[PDB]
Parts: structure tokens; C-alpha cells; sequence
């Protein structure tokens, strides 16, 4: 058995990505 | 300030002149060609073009690149205009002649600020692309093995070479041997009409298919074209331009009837007109009735009961290729239909390739044509594969007729500097900056071969310069080894008249840029 | 620099060369990459036994619900020159097989999405693309090595049945789990031609009405028709139909060209009035001689003929449309008759019940043939309770015919589940390092990205796709490797033998490899030319 | 009401919107800060509109709901409840705002039932009062014995920094929260932990001062460092004194007696810091600021002077050294002076600050707070400020309950038992009231991301036969003894989510009719 379920759907969903993309954006600029 | 006379000569003119006017004539020309410079070689890359309709190509060739780039500078048209020639003449002729012909400027544009007036550039452009020119004639190299399997290696390999740039990486073996064999297929004309290109959607590039006759893609048809099965094994086909409609009409008569006696012949009459011209198609054996026009119900019918099939309103090239096709003849009148004057084939069978019904022909051994069927996963893939079919068919082609060849990449451009800087050596004066520039362009073609792709660009040309300045001139810039290899002795060949042409339009590209002092622009523009 | 030369004055190249934009470098590359992102993400979230359904609202605010990857796809309003390339991908997907309308797009994707590391390594754009060949081989190879059937496609149809389960399993149709698995079977087995391995889409005719419920789909061995019978008094039952296909109105014949008949005399004016009396008695009796009790007929008819219908016992229906009528006359076994002079018993068609049924309130008065003599065409009737679950069981019914076609253009099958993609992964991982020259990079992403679909399947099936992944690939080295696959309610054990998890080998095939294509020439363009505001 | 409107610009809602959009509004402000609840909670960033937007990361749902700028009517209710929270205990903010929106969810749904909304706040008052008597029947009193108080303190401040962003710090942050609290043994003013913010290492490397430190460096030419120095702090006049006499000019027939009153001038200001001299001092310290001429006297005298450290930073001086405020100087006898040991400068994060180290009767001190970002400072140190503000009353008021959910189930068990015994018409709220409470642990288990649908029901299964200690064990994801495990709350931060909560939710429910006024200034 899968020993329980979690459904995650709300904001965070989309943030925790969007705010490494941001981060690259920078992190790459004077590479 | 200054031109304000009390009466104005013209209306509004704008015009330049001078130094300024032939520095930005040729820095239109060094524009324009960053179009192409990033798809010279093996391992460049294509372009991503929309049109004012929404719609993109995406290609590599230079005849596409450079008609969709809407110039409007009076001299960046220069390296345009040039360009639709090569694509008549040549063919390969494309992305090389117009960075050449830029380059041609650039090795002057440094000179021309500063004097040295034209009419000098002029005269050396002219007898260092003499030289240039005539050098290639000395080291071209031919066969003497016509009509053995020599011929067939030289032409597979031009094929395979003429199949580099394109979005094409295994596909070579298998595109190429078609190609070589779907030419030995025409007539002592080649003519390029005699060959079709179609694309059915739907498969991997391996999955396209040479079709020794034609095909047609089954237009619109009417209620009982279900029915006429579509197997047969040896059937003779009539190509017709009659019409086998009951409501055929001459457009400029009327029938006035007095009594009924004639009402009912009239309708009769209609009805007959039409069976007797079907009855005279039929006692033939033309199985396969096909006709640009259209082919109604009745008719429809009575092929079915006679176990025939037909299909009408099949476009006049096709029936053109399929008369070529079936070793037959095009009849417009029935009333004089006969068994010598019908097609004949092996196999005509209604496939579902990709979904949608073709119907082809095969068998004719007498078939003057064909058809390469193009099979893919998206209309712009297809479209690109088309376009490598053209390429390597126009150099298969003209490889058969002239075997005069010379080694490819920049190898023979290297040749050609080392040949013109012997000269330049020997002569005193001005004439030393002049073919020396010359000179200079020709490795714009070595140099992008490497700059597209890396390969350590600046020392694998002082390599090229050590060896072709001690030893062989066949030297070049490998893709799969970083480094030099020897192109004559890996079979890497071009048709001579590619680099022939190719000189003489850049010439003639320069000498129209450089022989301008003025321009005068109309101000009249609605 | 353009509008500005160094000498002050304008430089112009192009027209409107200020509103065009330009940029190649490594940032077209990178552009191409993530917007396919923002594709694979959508059709991922559709993708298994537990996928989820898009609504799509039209333009003129229709609104239907749908899973089919085709649906969903074709009405998308994205203004992107390579996003629309992957809708092209999922349509060559669909007309040439019909099945992965989710997957080429999600494998694609992830090819795509792998790569992007490889561009930030250094690799030259081009060699990543050849990169993908020397591994793709790898898989195509390897997947036709696992493969066999014992589907005859005469008796033994449970495997054909399983595989049309298989399909519909991922539809909204799994009330009719069963019921619509059998009816796909009946439906092309009884017109597909064995001889050539040929089915003609034509023959299999998909008709609704709103209404009921899915459990009362039905096949019917014979046609279905708008009935409308010219006379209201007509009996509306036949019990053996001997039918007359004609294309001729029922009014007396006139010419095709320009007439203009002249009556001068008072004998011409009421001749004229008798001859046309016996055109209408001539044109009915025409009929009855070959022994026909109902006919079909094209156009309408007049007046005068309804009344000879009825005295003569001969039902009708009027203004029946092209393809029907061409259809009937091949399902009855006979041919459609130019006039009424041309009439002969040897072109009637022959069928048994002929009735129309009445829907509940409505008058639609549809036709149902109850027998028929060796007929090569079957009609499907879809019943449901809402517009939205019928549009959507025409879709899954679909898929359910054309995998049926597929196996019987080519019997070899695989087994789903993942368990051939994963299986496929751990043999292109074997062989890139076999041998590392340049390309050791790009055939460990080609590995990766096939796992894609097996870690979207889990997702969706909620669980951990480290936990499900790590397991799975183990047992498939520990041990020779068994068909084992995911799932969500793991059935048991993920064996795919006992699970009866059927795909088609033939449509991996083209799944594979029409993705490759479309990465490819999406990935060697650095430069894209596309017009601004239009002043 | 809209048929027949007489009003100017004003608008008004009965019986229909009122409500809908009043409970819409207001229980929208529990899920904004649902997500800060428990150890595994997720924290928020806040942005402004611009002009200098002075991004804020925080989790405290005080931090949250006070910079949002709510604008409906009923949902500022709720946000007011939380300031009051904030400024009672500092601590549990994020509970009570939950706990007040979820009963309000529970009013909607019992209005929907045709209950009539006075029935439903008689029955919150009853099923109130049960839970009050479950929290005072249930508490954990602490007294002698101070190897087990001391433990207790380190389990409230624990609990609370778990919470925060300094979770894996806990090693370090729990004792400069407890500790400095015990050195003061006195008011608890909140004041006398000063916390002082660098960049530069990590939030390991935080450490307490054992001492006092004072910005304004040590003068021009003045002793940078004296060993055993007496401490003089001040609040006089150092210069322009103009003593007391307004409205008074120096009228003279020549510039000679000008020249003479200017040496007078002089020899007073001499005068006045001989007379602060004589106190035998080494280290002076003056709130308003030192002129060029006292501080040649000071440096003269080899006695160091620092002007203006702070406004109230005398008054902090004064008692971390022991001394008086001294706002005039003429009686040396009767000024009491400080000690130190050392009053060197030390280098904190590349800035001088003066070091006053072995401070006798020292009841103050001071944290230095590192960390690498300004975001991460200004948390941590609103983190110090929660747990101090939490032990400063546990030390007064040291009666605690079970965490983890467990005085939660004891509350809503108190209400269930009783709400059995009456009838239905007001039954079905008091058990409204005890599905509130039980929402709270279920709201730790869903941000952690563990299975609630079994941690509730095994909760509530221990709770229903004894097991008065047990709870939600947030690590492993099951049920716990809170006892062993040792986490606990402070009985009055959790009084006071229980009263707060329940007389704020009953403001939205007494309300049928909202009228709002005509607004101004807007174009």
C-alpha cells in the first residue's frame, strides 16, 4: 500500500518554482 | 539650410553623395549578409521566419532566407538579386556567394575611405577574378569510367554532399540512392518536370517511398464512388477530357417543343446522348477511366454495373504525367476511342498512407516519370525534406552531364588565394592592395566552415595556409576530427561550376557597389 | 547601429526595422526549451488511468468537456511558432496510429527538457540532436525484441477484447467498461477485410441521440436514417423489405435544357392535361411490377404520388441525403436506379424488419434494420444523459476502433504499463557507455527522458515516483527481466501478464519516433523572425 | 431598504449580503495565516505598492494580518483580536485567528440550518464555559525545586522558537532566550535584553554579551581603556547652558567687557566639570551632547566622555551599572557611582562599540544577532522578542498546559460530554463549538502534510478513555505522551486564544445589517 495520500494543490504549487527561476535569472548575469 | 532657392528644382529630393554614400552602401551590403552567415557548412543552422499571414518557414538555403528579409536599402538588394540567379544556375550557389560577394567589400572598405577612387577597384576586381576563375579550370579533375559502376559511385557521392546543410543527419544512404536512380528514370532532356515531389503526412523520413508512376489524391466525388473495387491486376486506363454529365449542355441552344410526341423524345434524347457516349467507352477494357472533368451520377452508376471503376476532376498535371506514366495518349473526343490509344499497368490499388486514400499506379515499364512521396510528422518537416529533394536532384542532374569536379569545403578557396598571391608578387603599383584584397575574401569560406562549429577557427587555418603553401591543395576542415583532412581522397566533391559561378556573380556584385557615387531617391511614395 | 549611421544620418535595411526583434545566441535555444515546458505541463496532468479532464470553451462560448489529447490540443489559441508545432505532433500521432495523443507530447517534452542541461555543458547544439539518434536506436531496437500474440482475429478475440479495455480504461466510458469493449470488437471484425488486413473507416457509421443512458449503446447490424414517411397514414412497419433505391422525383419528366412548350389550341391545352395524369399511374406501377413494398428515394415527392402510395400499399420516405442512400443500397445489396423506366426486380434491395422508433417526447422517428443478408457495414447508436458524455463516448468508442484496426494491420502487441519504457531506459543506460566518446552525455539524457512517462504515471496515481521508480527498475535487473509495471490499486503484483495491460507495438513505434523528429527540428533554430505591432 | 433609498451617498445590506459577505470576508483571514500553524508551517513574504517597499518576511500571523490593510467592515473585527493577542502574551497568534474563523465557518452552517443566531451564541456560551473549566482542571503548576522550573522554562521556549524561522538553532537560541531572562530577576520590562542586528556569519554564531555595549565611540583625546573604572552616567547641559533667565542681553559701552564675560562664560563651564571631577570618576556618560571645550577639560583630566549614546540609554545604564541619572551635580557626597572591569572597545562585525565587561550589579544584557541577510535578521530577531516576551510571564505565572493538540481535545472533550446533556435546539452549537476546537490539531497535521484523517481519530480515541497527555507527536506522525516528550504551553497564552476567540467570533454573529457611510476624499 502507498501508506496514505496528501493532495497539494493551492499557490505554493507555482512559487517554489518561480522564485529559483528568478534567482537564476540574476545568478547567470555575471557569470 | 542652403537649398532654399525661390523656385525649387525638382519637389523634394533627398540625395547623397560621396565617401559617406559608398561607406554605407557597402555597410548595407555587411548587414544583409548576417543572414546566412550562421548556415554555411555541415553543422550549421536554420532560420525561423513569419510572414505577414502568421505563417513560419523554417529553412537553411539562402534563395529562401533572403527573399523573406523585406530589404529596402537600394544596395543591400545587390546581394539579393544576385542570389536569384544562383539558385537557376547553380544551386549550391547560395549562402557562399553572398558572404563572398560581402567580403569582396569588406577587404576594400578600409582603402575606399580614403581615395583610392574606383575606377582602380574596378580593373583589379576584374583581372583577379580571370585569374581565380582560370585556375579552376587547371586542377578540376574527371573520369574516364562512363557507364560503370564509377559513374554511379561519383553521382551517389555527389548526392550524399549535396544532401550536407540540411536537416538530414542518417538519412543520406537513404535519400541520396533514390535520388541517383529516380534521374536515370528521364529521358536524354532530364527535364525536372518529369519529377514529383508529394507529401502525405503521417511516418519517419525513412518511410517515404519512390514510386515508379504517379498517384493521384482522390478529389471530390459523389454518392456511389463507395462501391467500383479498388483491386485490379492489369488494367488499361483511358485519360479523357469528355464530359459524363446528364446536364452537358452547348450554353446557346433552345428546344421548342410543339406537342408532346417531341416533349418525351427531348427527355429521352438527353438520356441517351449521355449512355451512348458511355457505351462507346466501354467494349475498350479501360478499367481506370480518369478525366479532368466532371463525372456525374449516371455515369458513376453504370461503371459500377460494368464492373469498372472511374474518377473524375483529376488536375491536367497529373493526367499529363500519368499519359507519360502509362505509355498511352490524352483523347478529348470518345467517338473515336480505340485499344492503341489506352495506358496499361501492373497494379492499381487505393492505399490509406497516412490516413487519407491515394490512389497509385505502378507497373508501366514504359514510364517516362515519377513520383517520390514524402512521408513525416509535421507540415514544416516535410516541407524542408522537399526542399533537400530539389537541391540533390539539380546536382545528381547536372553531375551526369558534366563530370568536371573539384574538392569540397575550402579547400579549392585556399588553392585560389595561393595562386593569386604568386601573381600579385610579380606585379609592381597599387595593383599589390587590390588582388591581394581579392585574395583576402576567398577564406571567408574556410573561416565560417570553422566559426559555425568552433574547431579551434584560428589555428586549423594557419594549418590550411602551412600545408597548402608545401604540399597537396585538396586539404579542408573535417567535422569529425578537429583538424585537417584530405577531401579528394575522402571523395568529397562539388561539381566545378558551383565555384566557377560563384566567383563570377561576386565579381559582378562588387562592381555594382563600388562603381556608385549617387543616389537620388523621388520623394513621391503613396 | 540601425536608424543611425556614423556619419548622422539614417541607416535602413529592412522595412520597419525598428519593430522587428532579433536574438540568437544560447537564449533562442533556452525560448524553444521552456515554452515546450509550459506544453508538457498541461498534457501531463491527463495522462494515466486516473487522468484528469480539460473543459474547453470555443470561441462562441460552446462549452464540452473532454479527455482526448486531440480535443484538448486543437483549441488552443497559442501565438508561439514552435508551441504549435507540438499540437502538429500529438495530429501525425493521431491519424497515423490514434492512440498517444497524451504521450508524444509528454516524451517529447521531456527530450527536450533533459537537453537543457546539455546546452549549459557546452555541447554544441547539433551534436545534442545527433546525440538522441545513436540512443533512440537503442530503444526501437530493444522494443521489438519483447513482443507476442495469439490473436487470430477469428474466434479467439479475448486478447482484442483486453486491448480494447486497455484503451478505454483511460476514458470516462468505464460504466461500460465491457459493454463498449464488445461492441468495438463486433463492429470491425464484421466489416474488416482479412484478405488485405484493410478496414474502410466508411463502413463503420457512429449515430446518437440524446438521452438514456450509456448502458443502452448498441450495435446494429444495419443503417440508421432520418425516417420521414410521405404519407402520415403509411403503415410503419415492414416485415420483409424488398426496397427500391431510386434518384428520380416523383413528378412527371421534364427535359434538362431550355423547353418552352407552346399550346395554341384548346386540344393541345387538354391533351396535354391527360398525359400528364397517366405520367403519375406509369411512374407507381413502375415500381409495383418488380415486386418492391418500399421505397427510398432521394427527392420529394408530389401530391399526386402520396395518393398512388397509398392505394398501391407502397411505403416511402422522402429527401433521403446522398451518403445515405448509398449506403443503403450496399448494406441491402443493391443499386440506386437513375429513373422510373429503368426499374428491375435484380437491383431491389433485400432486408427483414424495417421500423422507426419514437424518443420519448420527440419526433425523430430514427430507423433501425433488424436483419440483413451479408452486409458489410454496421451502425453504432450512442445513447447518454447530457450532450458532453456522448461527444466524449464518440471520442472513446473511436480510440476503442482504431487500436482494433491497428492489430489488425499488424498483430504484434507489448506490454503497458511502463513496463516497456522503463525496460527501454535500462537498455539505452547499458549501452551509453558503450562507448563514451563524445555523446556519453546526451544518451544518458535520452535514458532519462524516457522515463518520464512511468514518473507522470505514478504522480498520477499518487504516488512517490523515487519510491515506485527504484523498485521497479531493481526487479527488472535482479531477476530476468519480468513484464512489471505500475499502477494505482496495484491489482496485486504489477505483473502486466496477469494485469492484461495490452499496447500496440506499432504505436510505440511511431511514438518514439515522431517525437525524435519534432525535437530535432525545433532545436537547430537560432534565430526567429516575427513581426511586431503593424504601426 | 433598496425600494424607497433616502440617503445621500450612503449605502446599506440587510439579511441577504450582510451576512454572506461578513462571514466571506472575516473567515478568509484564518486561511491567509492557517499555513503558519505548527512546527512544519510554511513562512510569507509581503510586499509593498513601492516607494521604497521594505520587503518583509515574517510567519507570526500578528506580522501578517497587521500589514495587509483589510478593508471590509466585518473582517477588520478579526484582525483587531489579533493585535490584542500580540500585545497581551506574544505568542498563539495564529491560533486564536483560526480558531475564530473556523467557529465562524460553523455559524454559517448552522444559520443555513434555520437556527436562529441567538440560540447560536447562547450555545458558544455554554459550550465556552465548559471548555474554560477544562484548561483550569487540567493545569501544570510549577513551584520549588529549581532543577525542574529551570527544565520548564526550556520547554516553553523551545515550543515557541519551533515555530520560527530559528528551527535548527535551537541548541543556541534556546538559551539566550531563557537565560537572559533569569539574569534580570526583576519587572519584566522587555527592555532590558537589547538585541543588536550585524551582517556577517551564520545564526549559530549569535552569542549573549555578558555585559553592556554602547555606541559613540570613545571621544577625540580621551583614554581608550581604563581596568577597574568608576562609572559617572549623567543627564546635564554640557554647553550653551543659558541658565534660566530668558530675555536677558549683554549691553556694554565697549567690546572690552565683552571679552571679559566670554573668560566669565569659560571659567563656569570649568567650574561645573571640576565639580563633576570631584566624584573620583573614570567613565562619564552624558545624554545631550559634548561640546569642543568640556571635552578638552575631560581629556585634561584622563577621564573618558561619551555623549548621546541613546535617549533612554542612560536610563538603561543606570541599571545595568548601578547608578543614578544625575541631572544636576552638587552634592558629590550623595551620587552613587559604578563599577566596571573593562571598558574597552571590541569589533563586532567591522564597527567599534564600547564594551563595558564585568558590570557589577549587571541586570541587563545584551544579544548580538548575526546572520547573512537582512530578511533572516529581522525574523531572528523577532523571534528572540516572542520567546522573551513569553518567558518574562511564564516567570511570574508558571502554570502551563500539554501542546501538541492535547489541551485542544481536552477543551472540545469538556463540551462534547456536556453538549450530550442538553437539548437539541442548542446541542447542535455547543458540538459546533467543540468541532471548532478539534480543527486546530487537524490544521497542524494538514501544513506538516501528515495524515489527519488517522492522528485525529486516534487522538480523540486516547482522549475519550483517559490518556489526558496525549498528542500530536509532529516527527514521527503519530500520538504521543506530550509529558515525556516534553512539549507544553503557557497557561495564559492559552486562556486567552480560548476567551479572545470566542468573544470577538460573537461581534460577527449579533450582526443582521451593515450601513455604510458615503466615502470621502475619492474621485
Amino acid at each position: 500500500r502507498g501508506k496514505g495520500a496528501y493532495q497539494d494543490r493551492d499557490k505554493p504549487a507555482q512559487i517554489r518554482f518561480s522564485n529559483i527561476s528568478a534567482a537564476k535569472a540574476v545568478a547567470d548575469a555575471i557569470r | 539650410m542652403m537649398p532654399t532657392p525661390v523656385i525649387l528644382l525638382k519637389e523634394g529630393t533627398d540625395s547623397s553623395q560621396g565617401i559617406p554614400q559608398l561607406v554605407s552602401n557597402i555597410s548595407a551590403c555587411q548587414v544583409i549578409a548576417e543572414a546566412v552567415r550562421t548556415t554555411l557548412g555541415p553543422r550549421g543552422m536554420d532560420k525561423l521566419i513569419v510572414d505577414g499571414r502568421g505563417k513560419a518557414t523554417i529553412s537553411n538555403d539562402g534563395a529562401t532566407i533572403l527573399k523573406l528579409l523585406d530589404v529596402v536599402h537600394p544596395a543591400a538588394k545587390t546581394l539579393v538579386d544576385i542570389a536569384k540567379s544562383q539558385d537557376a544556375e547553380v544551386g549550391d550557389g547560395t549562402t557562399s556567394v553572398t558572404l563572398l560577394a560581402a567580403e569582396f567589400l569588406k577587404q576594400v572598405k578600409p582603402y575606399v575611405e580614403e581615395g583610392l577612387h574606383p575606377q582602380i577597384i574596378i580593373r583589379a576586381f576584374r583581372t583577379a577574378t580571370q585569374l581565380a576563375v582560370n585556375k579552376i579550370k587547371e586542377i578540376a579533375v574527371t573520369v574516364k569510367k562512363a557507364d560503370k559502376v564509377e559513374q554511379r559511385k561519383l553521382l551517389e557521392k555527389c548526392a550524399m554532399t549535396a544532401l550536407s546543410s540540411k536537416l538530414i543527419s542518417q538519412q543520406k544512404a537513404f535519400f541520396a540512392k533514390m535520388v541517383v536512380d529516380a534521374v536515370m528514370m528521364l529521358d536524354d532532356l532530364l527535364q525536372l518536370k518529369m519529377i514529383g515531389i508529394k507529401k502525405v503526412q503521417g511516418g519517419a523520413l525513412e518511410d517515404s517511398q519512390l514510386v515508379a508512376g504517379v498517384a493521384f489524391k482522390k478529389t471530390f466525388s459523389y454518392a456511389g464512388f463507395e462501391m467500383q473495387p479498388k483491386k485490379y491486376h492489369n488494367p488499361k486506363i483511358a485519360l479523357l477530357n469528355v464530359e459524363l454529365e446528364l446536364k452537358a449542355e452547348k450554353d446557346n441552344a433552345e428546344i421548342r417543343v410543339h406537342t408532346v410526341e417531341d416533349y418525351q423524345a427531348i427527355v429521352d434524347a438527353e438520356w441517351n446522348i449521355l449512355y451512348d457516349k458511355l457505351e462507346k467507352i466501354h467494349h475498350s477494357g479501360a478499367k481506370v477511366v480518369s478525366s479532368k472533368l466532371p463525372i456525374g451520377d449516371v455515369a458513376t452508376q453504370y461503371f459500377a454495373d460494368r464492373d469498372m471503376f472511374c474518377a473524375g476532376r483529376v488536375p491536367e498535371e497529373d493526367l499529363k504525367r500519368t499519359m507519360m506514366a502509362c505509355g498511352g495518349s490524352i483523347q478529348t473526343s470518345v467517338n473515336a476511342l480505340s485499344a492503341d490509344v489506352l495506358g496499361r499497368c501492373q497494379v492499381f490499388e487505393e492505399t490509406q498512407i497516412g490516413g487519407e486514400r491515394y490512389n497509385f499506379f505502378t507497373g508501366c515499364p514504359k514510364a517516362k516519370t515519377c513520383t517520390f512521396i514524402l512521408r513525416g510528422g509535421a507540415e514544416q518537416f516535410m516541407e524542408e525534406t522537399e526542399r533537400s529533394l530539389h537541391d540533390a536532384i539539380m546536382i545528381v542532374r547536372r553531375a551526369i552531364k558534366n563530370d568536371s569536379v573539384v574538392a569540397g569545403g575550402g579547400a579549392i578557396e585556399m588553392e585560389l588565394s595561393k595562386y593569386l598571391r604568386d601573381y600579385s608578387r610579380t606585379i609592381p603599383g597599387k595593383q599589390q592592395l587590390l588582388i591581394g584584397a581579392y585574395a583576402k575574401a576567398l577564406e571567408i569560406i574556410p573561416r565560417q566552415l570553422c566559426d559555425n562549429a568552433g574547431f579551434d577557427a584560428t589555428n586549423i587555418l594557419n594549418k590550411l595556409r602551412a600545408r597548402h603553401a608545401q604540399g597537396g591543395t585538396w586539404y579542408g576542415v573535417d567535422i569529425n576530427n578537429e583538424d585537417i583532412a584530405d577531401n579528394f581522397e575522402a571523395f568529397v566533391w562539388e561539381p566545378a561550376m558551383v565555384r566557377i559561378n560563384a566567383l563570377t556573380a561576386a565579381s559582378e556584385a562588387a562592381c555594382l557597389i563600388v562603381s556608385v557615387d549617387e543616389t537620388i531617391k523621388n520623394p513621391r511614395s503613396t | 547601429t540601425l536608424a543611425f549611421d556614423e556619419y548622422g544620418r539614417p541607416f535602413l535595411i529592412i522595412k520597419d526595422q525598428d519593430r522587428k526583434s532579433r536574438l540568437m545566441g544560447l537564449e533562442a535555444l533556452k525560448s524553444h526549451i521552456m515554452a515546450a515546458k509550459a506544453v508538457a505541463n498541461t498534457m501531463r496532468t491527463s495522462l494515466g488511468p486516473n487522468g484528469l479532464d480539460k473543459m474547453m470553451v470555443d470561441k462562441d462560448g460552446d462549452v464540452t468537456v473532454t479527455n482526448d489529447g486531440a480535443t484538448i490540443l486543437s483549441m488552443m489559441d497559442v501565438d508561439h511558432q514552435i508551441a504549435k508545432l507540438m499540437v502538429e505532433l500529438s495530429k501525425s500521432q493521431d491519424d497515423e496510429i490514434g492512440d498517444g495523443t497524451t504521450g508524444v507530447v509528454v516524451l517529447a517534452g521531456a527530450l527536450l527538457e533533459e537537453a537543457e542541461q546539455l546546452l549549459d555543458r557546452g555541447i554544441h547544439p547539433i551534436r545534442i540532436a545527433d546525440g538522441y539518434e545513436q540512443a533512440a536506436r537503442v530503444a526501437i531496437e530493444h522494443l521489438d525484441k519483447i513482443s507476442d500474440s495469439v490473436l487470430v482475429d477469428i474466434k479467439d478475440t479475448e486478447p482484442l477484447i483486453q486491448t480494447a479495455k486497455t484503451t478505454l480504461g483511460s476514458k470516462v466510458v468505464n460504466s461500460c467498461h465491457r459493454q463498449m469493449a464488445e461492441i468495438a470488437v463486433n463492429a470491425v471484425l464484421t466489416v474488416a477485410d482479412m484478405e488485405r488486413r484493410d478496414v474502410d473507416f466508411e463502413l463503420i457509421k457512429v449515430e446518437g441521440k440524446v438521452g438514456g443512458r450509456l448502458e443502452d449503446t448498441k450495435l446494429i447490424k444495419g443503417v440508421i436514417v432520418d425516417k420521414d414517411f410521405s404519407h402520415p397514414q403509411m403503415p410503419k412497419k415492414v416485415e420483409d423489405a424488398k426496397i427500391a433505391i431510386l434518384t428520380c422525383p416523383f413528378e412527371p419528366p421534364k427535359p434538362k435544357t431550355k423547353h418552352k412548350l407552346d399550346v395554341t389550341s384548346v386540344e393541345d391545352y387538354k391533351a396535354l392535361q391527360k398525359y400528364e395524369k397517366e405520367k403519375f399511374e406509369e411512374m407507381i406501377q413502375q415500381i409495383k411490377e418488380t415486386g418492391a413494398n418500399l421505397a427510398i428515394c432521394q427527392w420529394g415527392f408530389d401530391d399526386e404520388a402520396n395518393h398512388l402510395l397509398l392505394q398501391n400499399n407502397l411505403p416511402a420516405v422522402r429527401w433521403v441525403g446522398g451518403p445515405e442512400i448509398e449506403l443503403i443500397a450496399i448494406a441491402t445489396g443493391g443499386r440506386i436506379v437513375p429513373r422510373f423506366s429503368e426499374l428491375t426486380a435484380e437491383k431491389l434491395g433485400f432486408a427483414g424488419l424495417v421500423q422507426e422508433i419514437s424518443f420519448g417526447t420527440t419526433k425523430d422517428k430514427m430507423l433501425v434494420i433488424e436483419q440483413c443478408k451479408n452486409s458489410r457495414a454496421v451502425t453504432i447508436f450512442i445513447r447518454g444523459g447530457n450532450k458532453m458524455i456522448i461527444e466524449e463516448a464518440k471520442r472513446s468508442l473511436h480510440d476503442a476502433l482504431c487500436v482494433i484496426r491497428n492489430l489488425i494491420r499488424d498483430n504484434r502487441v507489448v506490454y503497458g504499463g511502463g513496463a516497456a519504457e522503463i525496460s527501454c531506459a535500462l537498455a539505452v543506460s547499458q549501452e551509453a557507455d558503450k562507448c563514451p566518446t563524445l555523446e556519453q552525455y546526451a544518451m544518458r539524457a535520452f535514458a532519462d527522458a524516457l522515463e518520464v512517462i512511468p514518473m507522470a504515471l505514478s504522480e498520477n496515481s499518487g504516488m512517490n515516483p523515487i519510491q515506485t521508480m527504484t523498485e521497479v527498475r531493481a526487479r527488472q535487473v535482479k531477476e530476468m527481466n519480468p513484464a512489471l509495471g505500475i499502477d494505482c490499486l496495484h491489482k496485486g503484483t504489477n505483473d502486466m501478464k496477469q494485469q492484461h495491460v495490452i499496447e500496440t507495438l506499432i504505436g510505440k513505434k511511431q511514438q518514439i519516433s515522431l517525437a525524435t523528429q519534432m525535437v530535432r527540428m525545433i532545436l537547430k533554430i537560432d534565430d526567429i523572425r516575427k513581426p511586431g505591432e503593424s504601426e | 431598504a433598496p425600494v424607497n433609498i433616502f440617503k445621500a451617498g450612503a449605502d446599506e445590506e440587510r439579511a441577504e449580503t450582510a451576512r454572506l459577505t461578513s462571514f466571506i470576508g472575516a473567515i478568509a483571514i484564518g486561511d491567509l495565516v492557517k499555513s503558519t500553524l505548527g512546527p512544519k508551517g510554511m513562512d510569507k513574504i509581503l510586499l509593498s505598492s513601492g516607494r521604497d517597499a521594505s520587503l518583509m518576511v515574517t510567519n507570526d500571523g500578528a506580522t501578517i494580518l497587521k500589514n495587509i490593510g483589510v478593508d471590509n467592515p466585518a473582517a477588520k473585527v478579526l484582525v483587531d483580536m489579533s493585535r490584542v493577542q500580540d500585545d497581551e502574551v506574544g505568542d498563539g497568534t495564529t491560533s486564536v485567528t483560526v480558531l475564530a474563523a473556523e467557529l465562524l465557518r460553523e455559524a454559517e452552517s448552522l444559520i443555513a440550518k434555520k437556527i436562529h443566531p441567538q440560540t447560536i451564541i447562547a450555545g458558544w456560551r455554554e459550550a465556552t464555559k465548559a471548555a474554560r473549566e477544562a484548561l483550569l482542571s487540567s493545569a501544570v503548576d510549577h513551584g520549588s525545586d529549581e532543577v525542574k522550573f529551570r527544565q520548564d522554562l526550556m520547554n516553553i521556549a523551545g515550543t515557541t522558537l519551533s515555530s520560527k524561522l530559528l528551527t535548527h538553532h535551537k541548541d543556541h537560541f534556546t538559551k539566550l532566550a531563557v537565560e537572559a531572562v533569569l539574569r534580570l530577576k526583576g519587572s519584566g520590562n522587555l527592555e532590558a535584553i537589547h538585541i543588536i542586528k550585524k551582517l556577517g556569519g551564520s545564526l549559530a554564531d549569535s552569542y549573549l554579551d555578558e555585559g553592556f555595549l554602547l555606541d559613540k565611540k570613545i571621544g577625540v583625546n580621551q583614554p581608550k581603556r581604563i581596568e577597574n573604572a568608576k562609572i559617572l552616567i549623567a543627564n546635564t547641559g554640557m554647553d550653551t547652558d543659558k541658565i534660566k533667565i530668558f530675555g536677558s542681553r549683554v549691553r556694554v559701552d565697549s567690546t572690552a567687557k565683552v571679552a571679559e564675560i566670554e573668560h566669565a562664560e569659560k571659567e563656569k563651564m570649568k567650574e561645573k566639570v571640576e565639580r563633576i571631577l570631584k566624584h573620583g570618576i573614570n567613565c562619564f556618560i552624558n545624554r545631550q551632547l559634548i561640546y569642543n571645550y568640556p571635552e578638552q577639560l575631560f581629556g585634561a583630566a584622563g577621564v573618558m566622555a561619551i555623549e548621546h549614546a541613546d535617549f533612554a540609554g542612560v536610563e538603561r545604564l543606570a541599571l545595568v551599572t548601578g547608578g543614578e541619572i544625575a541631572s544636576t551635580f552638587d552634592h558629590p557626597e550623595l551620587v552613587k557611582l559604578g563599577s566596571c572591569k573593562l571598558i574597552e572597545e571590541v569589533m563586532i562585525g567591522e564597527d567599534k562599540l564600547i564594551h563595558f565587561s564585568g558590570v557589577a550589579l549587571g541586570e541587563a544584557c545584551t544579544i548580538v544577532l548575526r546572520g547573512a541577510t537582512q530578511q533572516i535578521l529581522d525574523e531572528a530577531e523577532r523571534s528572540l522578542h516572542d520567546a522573551l516576551c513569553v518567558l518574562a510571564q511564564t516567570v511570574k505565572d508558571s502554570r502551563t498546559v500539554y501542546g501538541g493538540g492535547c489541551s485542544e481535545m481536552l477543551m472540545a472533550h469538556a463540551v462534547t460530554q456536556l453538549a450530550n446533556r442538553t437539548p437539541g435546539k442548542e446541542a447542535v452549537a455547543m458540538e459546533s463549538y467543540a468541532k471548532a476546537l478539534r480543527m486546530l490539531p487537524t490544521i497542524i497535521a494538514d501544513n506538516a502534510g501528515y495524515d489527519s484523517a488517522d492522528l485525529v481519530a486516534q487522538l480523540r480515541a486516547a482522549h475519550s478513555e483517559g490518556n489526558t497527555t496525549a498528542g500530536l507527536d509532529m516527527r514521527e506522525g503519530t500520538i504521543g505522551d506530550m509529558a515525556i516528550l516534553g512539549i507544553t504551553e503557557s497557561f495564559q497564552v492559552k486562556r486567552q486564544v480560548l476567551l479572545s476567540a470566542a468573544e470577538a467570533a460573537e461581534v460577527i454573529l449579533r450582526v443582521d445589517n451593515i450601513i455604510k457611510a458615503a466615502p470621502r476624499k475619492r474621485v
